[PDB]
């Protein structure tokens, strides 16, 4: 993880946001196809950038693309393409 | 008479080996073939008859060859033709004869 | 259909078209794989050579959220996103074919009911809209300054169309801003379309004459057919009319938005009626809110729909969600979703059912300023109604709660007011 | 109420409509007065001074029959009648408003819904009808003996017209009949109206050229406006499409009376579909029902109507009802009074829904030749298909009773037919 | 004869405290009170003339009823009217009279 | 103005339009007030009392970043974002107007040049798009696989209709797919349009009867008046011509989304061509980089468009702009921003200028199967150029490197090719 | 190349076409070669088969004078001299295609412009030319004596249309001859087109009523297509208006061209905007010099062209170009060639950019009395700039000196003006 991703989920997490992560191959992601990731069910910092990385390295050379999500409102806040496959 | 078609028409007609190279570059880009023939061929009449499926679960071009020369035992007056489809760019990639009669 | 069809994790985009179910499986079936199937009935339906020369993952329906209902018992919210390309440009009809059109049938499901939409501003961009929205609207009629009045004209029917332009000269005159058709006059053989229209035009101008205030009717065009739609209505172009009639329901919606693109290319107003609509959203168990519908008619188009008289708490969800520009996404009111809407102007709800007089305080207390009020009558009546509703009004701008003194101001209005004072005392 | 509705001593007249109604009054409520109630909320309503000025009897809707249903408690019907006029002429949307745009929505009945109505000549009689009839359709086609094969293209979405045409031509070419635009697809953006319909018109002329057999497909003209689906529909014609589809729920009945007649003027089959009435018709104590749907539909025009894969008796009671000119009163197939069309030709039946070919012997001796059905795939996979349509109506005209030959048959079909023989292996 | 116009005009004459007291409610909710008057009323004619501003810094409902006083002085034969603009909603939430000739 | 212009913490929105500046600040200002003068000037220009009448916030260009060009001096990017009312929907001219109208004319920037747009999908929504797609093109055409070939007639005036003709025929034969009308030629007395259009019409049916391709002729339609440009399409429709062509800079942007929404309700391909854009490009310090002129049209709709013979990096960055539906920002590649579509469909791109046949590997190879190559002709040469297409193609197919051995496959292609052969040997 | 393209021996012919080229070629490559490279890539480009069918030199654009710039190094002037035959009759657009359609891709100069067109009369008598004149408009209006006087409505965007108009009506009551929108605004959210004129026909009706004097708003009917533009333009005649606003770089000449030839069937006089000029002007070294884009706009037809606030020979150079019938060359000024019109009326100069009523009398000093005056402003305001048009007019005419004396002229008109004192102290 980059710092300026981590200082990035930091403010996403300090707000109360949840966080989600979308995955599509370069093909897809050409498409605006993206794909749900495993549920990251961790409000702990250390836990979501663990789980963070761990999907990443799970899909590695795939588009990944990290969001921000308010479960109160059910909407999306936030919108950020975090890897590239090269 | 001077009757050309679509595509690699103007080279030299295309022969088992060339055949079977452009089959390989087919299948690493993952399109999943068809195959068509027809009696005749007509610009202004888009669509021939497909050699009774794709193929999606595709390894090698040998099968690929094998019903091509199938279809033309069957079909030997008429015209073969290979089709590659890309899905995710919803573009057919591919199409140029492989037999006329 | 669980594996690929409920997507828990699914974070749906700005751009997805978004929907909540409430639903309530077989016995045998789990909510979750109720969820899914849902889901696929409405977009794909369910290894045909066909299917590999698609990307059917593009076009999927990605159940997002399912959730119990609470306080009930087999009963679950589900929310179902839908690429917004799975919808055709301009056409109302089209999303609700997509949406609400086959899924309604899947046996499994023992009961079934989409709740809420959540229309992405793009898709809202796309079409006519309204045709002159709440503050338009208001300026071409320089009404400002307190909801806008409305009678039904009565026998629904019967009457000859002399007598009906007799009627709507009283009523108007009296002071009231429009008169309503019933929707169940359009042509009839005592009273045929073209003679009620240029009568009531006849009225209308002698009305707005004689008080010098904008007058109109809400002269119904609903016939069988387009072209005939499109006569009526530029028969009443041709009339100085400001406002007309369409149902939308028993019409349709591409009738609608016809007129509405018409009217919008012609400067008259539009009012819509719901004929039909406990059809679909009466029952507590099955069909879709009305609130999608008056989401899916705003986008439509319309200048006017009816909201009913006043349960409170969706109603005046919905009453927003066919106003403002931004709601926020409240459960208790009825709005499952967060609306955005690109300043899209708005719509004017027109509560009805023969609204009390002596009730108007806290009608106007709920609907506001921007709102239509009508009344299921005699000229004196709505003398009375007018001074009611400028009382009323001048209570809330001093800041004094309706509410609690409602009959107090209506009093107050009373004692100067003969002919209000002869309605308090019926 | 139960005094001036309620008329159980009333005759009613052939010159009256008639309105069937299942309804379950409120508790405190009994079922004579709730009749009454659901009469007047559909004819008048419920003292002003424009009552005397008509006369109201002229103009009131007689309830004339109640009692329990058979095997239910609280449940009852209102046998309902009204004048003639009442209703514009040739104008659904109009009858309509009259009967349902009111009842629906009053507190009094728990669940209501709409059964079966009876439409008096003189008013049947001022449509159209369907644009041409089964026997000019079959005539037009000119195929006989045999019901009528559709396929609706899968998968719904992604394909791309140039393959959605191919997909069509592999349907029509292994010997079905139809292939159906799905109701979903008008113009999205993987794809446009106009160049789909170019590439249907050129595959079926291809299909016509291969077989020798007349072919026909199920163009979509949804529209979302008047323009788009009259323009559309021009330009099918223009590529000599002698059938279209429309979806009449989500458009309405409006816009289907107007491309009816213009069909009526150009030649043109009418599909219909049904979409969005499993809203409306699934639940069983509230909505309406579909055969309602269907007679309305009859009147403004349509040359085919879906009614359900498949009760059984009303399935066959309304099927009845849209195919012969003249039905009786049968209420073991829920048919509830004796209907007069007086020369409106009949309208197809369509079977969908996964009709599992092996069901087929079933499907023929439910409704035989004068129906179409509806496959859920390829050259050969319709050559099955049409094999043993063949065979079982073969064997049907033998003498041989298909509910029991089935498989036998099916069987020695196969014998020579390959393609029917994979069919059965799987 | 009974020419009414839109929003109070039905009720008595508004004296100076109900108009100051809905100048107040303007001010509350931001409605910067627009002074206007025409010289007859007709419901075609949309357009009246301005009092040479609208009152945005108004601290009082005073000052505008000293305005609306000027201008009865200088066009006490004219109807004069009132109106307040929610410029975030852009909507004209009020217009009502409050003098006649 | 930069304290009420410049917000370096605002963050833009998916529902905001970014513009890209490449500004050299006059002497004296400095680069943020730079940034914040040009955002006052592009929406706003900059009291008056109506000022106040309204929410400035609300229409209030925003910059959040300006930061140095590397490698020069006194040059810096204003990234300006902008809010979802400013414009109309399915205008480019609006747009052109609202951001260019006035900013290029002010005084405090020495040069300022619009480098990026980026769109929100709410208004890539309201536009209609090119008429058909590359996709649905090459469906059209049947073509697939590789790029188009096509030929300019030389010399660009002086040719009779009948020599017109003729030079068509022989391009066409000899195995170009198109055929393209020198820009300057629409009506000039030398050659009227309407024999011209007759003459190809006869030409590409004669060759598409010898040849067995689908043709198209680039037929020129750019007219003085909007009559004169309908009638000269209808008649090139009436021929059954596929393709047609029209300026965007020149004869304007509200003209050829005009013909591009009468095309797609005719079903006519529509080329483009890129005239007058370098009065408005070339410089690399002022004007308008055609990126935004591209991305401009794509909304206004087109299904070909010249991009240059050839920077390299910054060509692929605005061809995969204009082919590719969604991107993402590459400052190498000349790409600002990242972008979507919402499926809004392709434009070929189109190369011209001497391209030297033997130069053909490079050009397929950085282009690749999607474009069409445009040649400054005879049928031997035409003959020639296929070949060598045909045999680069395949080549590509096999794997080997196109930059590497071009040549070798050049000079095998023309052992068994002498019309390829000869074509090498000048 | 120039043994083919450079004549300097050569006359131009009056009826050839001359174009003037400022040029900065590349280092090596010798100034008259890089003028026949400029001359030939434009009329033929360049050998093919083709071209000796056809007369080569008949098509041929004549380099016949090359000088180098006073006082400046590696720049030359080029004129160049084009037969008649090469263009169409009434396109501007023909025209801008071919002088500059390509000529700025040219490799070779490092830098182009071109400075002036002489049109040959012949080739002038083919357009229609302004749709009424400066004459003819000023009989139909009214107005003489004077230079006329325009007020951009402010804020741009934001207001509403009910607002609009009243603005409209305060300005225009002021005493102000007309009010324009600005170049932004015709449909945007918040502000519908029709609604727009139809509060606008009301504000000058009212004006008009009250004043004594013609008044009219710059209507701006551009518009997204040539249909919609059709039809707001329509509709503004219809309500009696009498000129209306478009915009030719943004919208396009082709559009221009037609609303010019309606307007002239229509009797409405055409005010035209200029926005994006700066995009082909400003830099003194590359673009189309703002004079020749008027040319060719007269030409197309108008009645009103934006001309700044005021180098100020140029800006003297191209108002007497469209002023004048005939122009003597003078290269002071910039005027390259000498132009006749054989009588085809001029146009109206119009100058903007919040122009400083103390610079005023200037203005009136600089421009003549056919001239506009636009002002980017209230009832007061407008009166007070009226009055000082009137004493500026006034002084002129006295023969007091205007430069020298307009301090004095306006402090004495202020002395009976509290308007204008009041707009002096500031």
């Amino acid at each position: 993880l980059s710092s300026e991703v981590i200082t990035q989920v930091r403010s996403l997490l300090n707000q109360g946001y949840r966080i989600g992560t979308e995955h599509a191959d370069k093909r897809r992601f050409r498409t605006s196809s993206w794909q749900p990731c495993a549920p990251i069910q961790s409000t702990n910092e250390r836990q979501v950038l663990s789980e963070l990385e761990n999907c990443l390295s799970e899909h590695e050379g795939e588009y990944v693309r990290l969001l921000g999500i308010d479960t109160n409102t059910r909407s999306r806040v936030f919108e950020a393409l975090i890897q590239r496959p090269d | 008479k001077e009757r050309r078609f679509e595509t690699f028409s103007y080279l030299p007609p295309l022969s088992d080996r060339q055949i079977a190279a452009q089959i390989e570059y087919m299948i690493e880009q993952g399109f999943h073939p068809l195959i068509e023939f027809n009696e005749h061929s007509n610009p202004e009449e888009f669509y021939w008859t497909m050699w009774k499926l794709p193929l999606f679960d595709c390894k090698s071009p040998q099968q690929v060859l094998d019903e091509v020369r199938e279809c033309r035992s069957e079909y030997g007056d008429c015209y073969i033709r290979v089709a590659g489809f890309d899905n995710i760019k919803q573009c057919q990639t591919v199409s140029f004869i492989v037999h006329r009669p | 259909y669980k594996l690929t069809y409920y997507t828990p994790d699914y974070t749906p985009k700005d751009t997805d078209l978004l929907a909540a179910f409430r639903f309530s499986p077989q016995p045998g079936v789990p909510a979750d794989e109720a969820g899914a199937a849902i889901a696929a009935e409405s977009s794909t339906g369910t290894t045909v050579w066909t299917d590999l020369l698609t990307d059917m993952d593009r076009y999927k329906g990605k159940c997002y959220h399912i959730e119990p209902v609470q306080g009930e018992e087999n009963s679950y919210f589900a929310f179902i996103a839908y690429p917004l390309d799975l919808f055709e440009e301009g056409s109302v009809t089209n999303i609700l074919t997509s949406i609400v059109g086959n899924v309604f049938g899947f046996k499994a499901i023992r009961s079934l009911r989409l709740e809420d939409i959540r229309f992405p501003v793009a898709l809202v961009k796309t079409f006519q809209g309204p045709p002159h929205g709440i503050q338009v609207e208001r300026d071409l009629l320089n009404k400002y300054g307190r909801p806008m009045l409305g009678c039904t004209i009565k026998p629904k029917l019967g009457l000859s169309a002399k007598n009906y332009g007799r009627a709507v000269y009283e009523c108007l005159r009296g002071g009231l801003d429009f008169t309503k058709d019933d929707e169940n006059i359009n042509s009839q053989p005592f009273q045929r379309w073209r003679d009620r229209f240029l009568f009531v035009a006849d009225a209308i101008h002698k009305s707005q004459a004689e008080t010098g205030e904008i007058k109109g009717h809400y002269l119904n065009v609903t016939a069988p057919t387009c072209e005939e739609m499109m006569k009526r209505a530029e028969f009443a172009k041709e009339l100085g009319m400001p406002i007309i009639m369409h149902d939308f329901l028993t019409a349709g919606f591409t009738a609608n938005t016809t007129l509405a693109k018409w009217c919008r290319d012609n400067g008259v107003l539009l009012h819509i009626h719901r004929a039909m609509h406990a059809v679909i959203d009466r029952q507590r168990n099955h069909g879709i809110h009305f609130r999608v519908l008056a989401k899916c008619l705003r986008l439509s188009g319309g200048d006017h729909l009816h909201s009913g008289t006043v349960d409170k708490a969706s109603t005046l969800g919905f009453v927003d969600l066919m106003r403002e520009d931004h709601i926020e996404a409240d459960r208790s009111r009825g709005v499952f979703f967060t609306q955005d809407w690109a300043s899209m102007p708005g719509v004017l709800p027109v509560a009805s059912g023969g609204i009390h007089v002596w009730h108007m305080p806290a009608l106007v207390e709920i609907f506001g300023d921007d709102s239509v009020l009508q009344f299921g009558g005699n000229a004196p009546g709505a003398t009375a109604n007018r001074v009611a509703l400028e009382a009323c009004v001048q209570a809330r701008n001093e800041g004094r709660d309706l509410y609690r003194e409602g009959g107090d101001i209506l009093r107050e209005a009373g004692k100067w007011s003969p002919e209000l004072a002869a309605a308090l005392d019926l």
